[PDB]
C-alpha cells in the first residue's frame, strides 16, 4: 500500500477514473460530491 | 442525530437492558470449525462393521441399478454408526428399493413432460391412462381421431406393441434424451432435485451439449442480414526418454 | 440515566451484533470423491501399519 | 519455514490514410 | 516538479429526472456519444448525449 | 449460552398457538436459531441493496434475498 | 409501533441504511413467525420434546434451503459447494488452450449456429 | 378446437384487464409491447391470467359458504375489523388462505405482534 | 532394468492442501 | 530472500541445478504391481493407489498423500519432486 486518501463521506464510491498520464484521480461518491486527488504531491522547496 | 435519541428512548428500560447485555457475549471464536477442518484434512467392536460400507462399489462405478442386495449390504453400517445395536427390520430392503424406484420414475417423468409432444393415444393398453400426458398438435390429433374411428370398423389393425400406424410413425422420430433437454427442464422447475445441489451444479457447469464435437463452427456479425448474423454455408533423463516412459506407463495402466 | 450515554451504549452494542449458529452449516461434494478418498486412506493405513513404518525412506543416492 | 521446507535455494495503406488525415 | 499546486479541471454534469429510484447502473460510450442506464424493471434505455 | 436479541416469549407464544409446552432449553435453542436466520436474511438483503448503488432498503431487495435462500415467498 | 419493530429498525440503522420502507419490519416478523411454526411442527412430529428433537429438525431443514449467508473460510455459503471440488473443476477447465484468433476476426465472430438467436420472430 | 381459429376469434374474447397493465408486466417479464408483438398474443395471455384468478375466486367463495350457518378461526390468518355490516359475505383472509393453499401458496401471518 | 528420472511440477491444489494442513497441526 | 523459479519450469533446469542430490522417491514397476524401496508389501495397478501412477503419467505432485509424505520427511526441490523408476516389468 502506497498511501491512503480521505475526505469522502460514508456511503460508497461507485466509480473512479485516472487521468491520461496517470497523475490525477477523480472519484464520485453517493454523498453528492466530486473530488480530485493528486497522486504525487509537489516536492517542497524548503 | 437529535431524533435518534428519541427513537432510542421510546423503548422500555427492560428492552434497553436486554440490548445492552449483548456486550458480554464472547465474540466469535468460531472454534466449531475445528471439527470441519479435521474432517476435511465383554464389548463389541462397532468400528469393524462400519468400515465395510466402502467395500461395495457404487452404482455409477459398476453400472448396475441398485437392488435389494446392494441396499441390504449398505443398511448395516448406517445403523451401527447411529447406535442401533439391534439392527434393522427383516423387510426393509424391499421397501427401500421400491421407494428408490418410485423416486427415479417420478423424476424421469417430470423431465419428459416438458420437452415431448404427440404421445401414444388413450385408446387402450397404451398411453398414460389416468396420469399426466403430453400435448397434442392439431394434425396429429386429427389423424389419431380418424385412425381410432377406422379401427372400430376392422379396416386397420394395431402393431405388435398395440400402437396404431400414426402412433408408431410419431414414435419413430423421437431420439434419445440428451443434456440440452435436462438443462431446459431445470429452468422451469426443480424436477424433484431440490435436495441434491451437486447434481444441478454438475449439469449447469458442464460443456454445452454438442460443443466439443463442433468446436470450430462460427458465425459472423453482419447487419445487412435480417438478424445481423451471417451464417457460413542423472540416468534415463526425461527430456530424451519421456516418450518411452510414457508408453510403458500407458501399457501399465491399460 | 444519562440519555446520551445510554443511547450511545445501545448503538455501540447493536453495531457489533454477530449471531452464532446452533448447528454447523453443511458442505456438499460428490459421493465418488469421498468413497475414493476413504478407500485410499484405509489402504495407506494398512500399508504403513498405522504410521509405525515409513515406506517412503530412501537409502543411498540412486 | 514453509519456503525452506519446499527446497527454495538462497502496411503502406495505413501510412497513406494517416497522411491524408493529417493533410 | 517542485512547488505550486495541483492542476485545475472542469466538469460537465448530466442529470436524469423522474427516475423514481429505479436506476441501477450507468455507462458512457468510449467517445461520449451515448449513455445507457439499467433499471429495476429489467429493461435498458439508450440515449444520445447530443439529442440527434 | 449466549445473549439473545430475540425474546424467547415470542417462541413461547407460537408454541402456545400450536398447543405445545416447551422447557427452557428447547426455547433457547429455537430463539437462537430464529435470530441466526434473521441475521442471514439481513445479510443477503444488504448484499442485494449494495449491488445496485443505493442506500435505501426496499421490499424488492428482501424478496430477492428470500428467493436466493429457497424460502417460500411472502405476498 | 410493536416491540422488536423498533429494535429491528435500530439494528438496520446501525449498519448503514439511511432510509427504509414501512412494512419491511412487518415482513421480517412474519418470516420469523412462519419459520418458527414450521420448525416446531417438524420437531413435534419427530418426537414433551427434548433439545435433540429441535436439533434434528433444524439439521433436516438445512438440507434443502438456507444455503447462503456470509460464511467465510470453509463456511457453507454462496451455494454450499466445497472448495476442493471447485478447484478440481477449475483445473479441468483451465487446461485447454485459448482460442486462436486473427486480427481480421477480432470483434466480429460469434458462437456456432446452434447457440445464437437466429430466426426467433 | 384449433389454435388458428381461436386466435382469429380472439376479437370476441378480450379480457377485462387493460392494455397498459399487460404492456407493463410483459415488459417486466421480458417481452416487448404489442406494437412489436401481435396484440392477439397479449390478449391471450391476459385471458389466461383472468381464468386463473376466476378459478381462485370461485374456490374462495366455495370455502367461505360452508363455514356459514369449537367455532374459532384457525391460527395464523390474522386480519379483519369489527366484523362487517349486515349479513353480507366478506372476503376475509382465512378463506383466501385456505383456497390458495391448494395452489402451492402460503399466506400465514401473526395476529398479535407484542 | 531400465532406469528413469523424472520431475513432478506443483499446482494450486498442493498449496491449498499445505495451508489447510498447517491450519490444523498443533504446535 | 530465496532464488525464484523461472516463468516455465522444465526437467532439465531442475535436474541440472540440483544434480548430485538424493532422489526424492524410488519406484519399482513389475508386471502387475509396484512398490517403494523400503516398502515390504506391494500395490496393485487396480487398487486405490492408481492415482500415483496417473500423477506420474501426467507429471503432477500427488496432493492427496501430502500429509503421508510430510510424515516421512520426503525432500522437495523448489517445490517439485525427483522420482527414480526401475522397470522390472519388461
Amino acid at each position: 500500500l502506497i498511501k491512503k486518501c480521505r475526505g469522502h463521506g460514508k456511503g460508497g464510491i461507485p466509480s473512479l477514473s485516472f487521468s491520461a498520464e496517470s497523475n490525477v484521480l477523480v472519484s464520485g461518491g453517493l454523498d453528492c460530491t466530486v473530488r480530485v486527488w493528486d497522486i504525487e504531491l509537489p516536492a517542497d522547496p524548503n | 442525530e437529535r431524533r435518534l435519541k428519541g427513537e432510542v428512548m421510546q423503548l422500555p428500560a427492560r428492552d434497553r437492558r436486554r440490548i445492552k447485555e449483548l456486550a458480554h457475549n464472547d465474540f466469535d471464536p468460531y472454534d466449531a470449525l475445528a471439527n470441519v477442518l479435521m474432517e476435511h484434512a465383554l464389548k463389541m467392536n462397532f468400528d469393524l462393521e462400519i468400515r465395510k460400507r466402502y467395500a461395495q462399489p457404487l452404482a455409477v462405478e459398476s453400472g448396475e441399478f441398485p437392488d435389494t442386495s446392494n441396499i441390504e449390504s449398505r443398511m448395516l453400517p448406517f445403523c451401527y454408526e447411529a447406535g442401533l445395536s439391534s439392527g434393522h427390520a427383516p423387510d426393509a430392503a424391499q421397501f427401500m428399493s421400491i421407494a428408490t424406484e418410485t423416486f427415479i420414475k417420478e423424476v424421469m417423468s417430470a423431465i419428459f413432460s416438458r420437452t415431448r409432444s404427440n404421445g401414444p393415444g388413450d385408446s387402450g393398453s397404451a398411453g398414460f391412462g389416468l396420469g399426466s400426458g403430453w400435448i397434442q398438435t392439431h394434425r396429429y390429433r386429427k389423424q389419431l381421431a380418424k385412425e381410432e374411428e377406422a379401427f372400430q370398423r376392422g379396416e386397420i389393425s394395431r402393431d405388435k406393441m398395440g400402437l396404431l400406424p400414426v402412433e408408431a410413425k410419431a414414435a419413430s422420430e423421437r431420439g434419445p434424451l440428451g443434456m440440452a433437454d435436462v438443462r431446459l427442464a431445470l429452468e422451469m422447475g426443480d424436477c424433484g432435485l431440490a435436495g441434491f445441489p451437486v447434481i444441478v451444479k454438475s449439469v449447469i457447469y458442464g460443456w454445452r451439449e454438442g460443443e466439443l464435437e463442433n468446436w470450430e463452427d462460427y458465425t459472423y456479425v453482419d447487419p445487412s442480414r435480417p438478424d445481423g448474423i451471417a451464417i457460413p454455408s542423472w540416468e534415463g533423463a526425461e527430456p530424451e526418454t519421456s516418450d518411452l516412459l510414457n508408453a510403458v506407463l500407458d501399457s501399465c495402466l491399460a | 440515566v444519562d440519555s446520551d450515554e445510554e443511547t450511545a451504549a445501545v448503538m455501540s452494542a447493536l453495531a457489533n451484533w454477530n449471531p452464532q449458529p446452533v448447528v454447523p452449516q453443511p458442505v456438499f461434494a460428490p459421493l465418488k470423491r469421498q468413497y475414493q478418498l476413504a478407500r485410499l486412506h484405509e489402504q495407506l493405513q494398512a500399508a504403513t501399519n498405522g504410521g509405525r513404518t515409513n515406506i517412503f525412506k530412501v537409502v543411498g543416492f540412486g | 519455514d514453509y519456503l525452506k521446507k519446499k527446497g527454495f535455494t538462497r502496411k503502406y495503406l495505413k501510412a497513406f490514410l494517416l497522411l491524408k488525415n493529417w493533410i | 516538479r517542485t512547488g505550486g499546486i495541483g492542476i485545475p479541471v472542469s466538469a460537465c454534469m448530466f442529470t436524469f429526472h423522474n427516475t423514481l429510484g429505479t436506476v441501477s447502473c450507468m455507462d458512457f460510450s468510449n467517445d461520449h456519444k451515448l449513455v445507457a442506464v439499467g433499471t429495476m424493471d429489467s429493461y435498458i434505455r439508450v440515449w444520445s448525449l447530443d439529442g440527434k | 449460552g449466549p445473549k439473545l436479541l430475540w425474546n424467547p416469549e415470542n417462541v413461547r407464544d407460537v408454541a402456545d398457538a400450536l398447543g405445545i409446552t416447551l422447557s427452557e432449553e428447547p426455547l433457547r435453542l429455537l430463539a437462537q436459531d430464529v435470530e441466526y436466520r434473521i441475521g442471514q436474511v439481513i445479510v443477503e438483503s444488504l448484499r442485494f441493496m449494495r449491488a445496485a448503488n443505493r442506500t435505501t432498503l426496499t421490499v424488492q431487495d428482501v424478496s430477492l434475498a428470500l428467493r436466493v435462500l429457497d424460502v417460500e415467498p411472502l405476498y | 409501533r410493536p416491540r422488536d419493530a423498533r429494535t429491528l429498525e435500530l439494528l438496520l440503522t446501525a449498519q448503514g441504511v439511511t432510509s427504509f420502507e414501512p412494512r419491511v419490519s412487518q415482513l421480517l416478523l412474519d418470516f420469523a413467525y412462519r419459520h418458527t411454526a414450521a420448525v416446531l411442527s417438524d420437531a413435534l412430529h419427530l418426537s414433551s420434546i427434548t433439545a435433540n428433537a429441535v436439533a434434528l429438525a433444524i439439521s433436516s431443514r438445512l438440507g434443502y434451503q438456507f444455503r447462503g449467508g456470509g460464511g467465510g473460510y470453509y463456511g457453507g455459503g454462496g451455494g454450499g459447494a466445497s472448495k476442493d471440488w471447485m478447484l478440481e473443476l477449475a483445473r479441468e477447465r483451465n487446461k485447454v488452450a485459448l482460442p486462436r484468433v486473427l486480427p481480421s476476426e477480432w470483434g466480429v465472430r460469434l458462437p456456432g449456429e446452434r447457440f445464437v438467436l437466429s430466426g426467433v420472430s | 378446437a384449433s389454435l388458428r381459429e381461436f386466435l382469429n376469434k380472439m376479437d370476441d374474447y378480450a379480457p377485462i384487464i387493460p392494455d397498459a397493465v399487460t404492456n407493463y408486466y410483459m415488459t417486466r417479464a421480458g417481452l416487448p409491447p404489442p406494437p412489436q408483438t401481435d396484440i392477439r398474443l397479449a390478449r391471450l395471455l391476459a385471458l389466461a391470467t383472468q381464468k386463473f384468478i376466476a378459478d381462485i375466486a370461485a374456490d374462495a367463495y366455495q370455502y367461505s359458504r360452508i363455514r356459514a350457518s369449537l367455532g374459532i378461526q384457525r391460527p395464523g390468518y390474522g386480519g379483519g375489523g369489527q366484523g362487517g355490516s349486515q349479513n353480507r359475505t366478506v372476503l376475509t383472509m382465512e378463506d383466501l388462505g385456505m383456497a390458495v393453499s391448494e395452489f402451492g401458496v402460503n399466506v400465514k401471518r401473526s395476529e398479535f405482534y407484542r | 532394468p531400465t532406469v528413469y528420472t523424472v520431475v513432478l511440477m506443483p499446482t494450486a491444489q498442493a498449496l491449498h492442501t499445505d495451508l489447510l494442513l498447517k491450519t490444523v497441526t498443533p504446535r | 530472500t530465496f532464488d525464484a523459479p523461472p516463468y516455465v519450469i522444465t526437467p532439465e533446469y531442475i535436474l541440472k541445478k540440483f544434480a548430485g542430490h538424493p532422489p526424492s522417491l524410488i519406484v519399482h514397476l513389475y508386471q502387475n504391481h509396484f512398490r517403494f524401496d523400503q516398502q515390504e508389501g506391494m500395490f496393485q495397478y487396480k487398487s486405490p493407489m492408481r492415482i500415483f501412477i496417473e500423477h506420474l503419467r501426467n507429471r503432477t505432485v500427488p496432493h492427496e498423500i501430502m500429509e503421508y509424505l510430510i510424515q516421512g520427511g520426503v525432500p522437495f526441490y523448489e517445490g517439485c519432486l525427483i522420482v527414480q523408476v526401475f522397470d522390472h516389468r519388461t
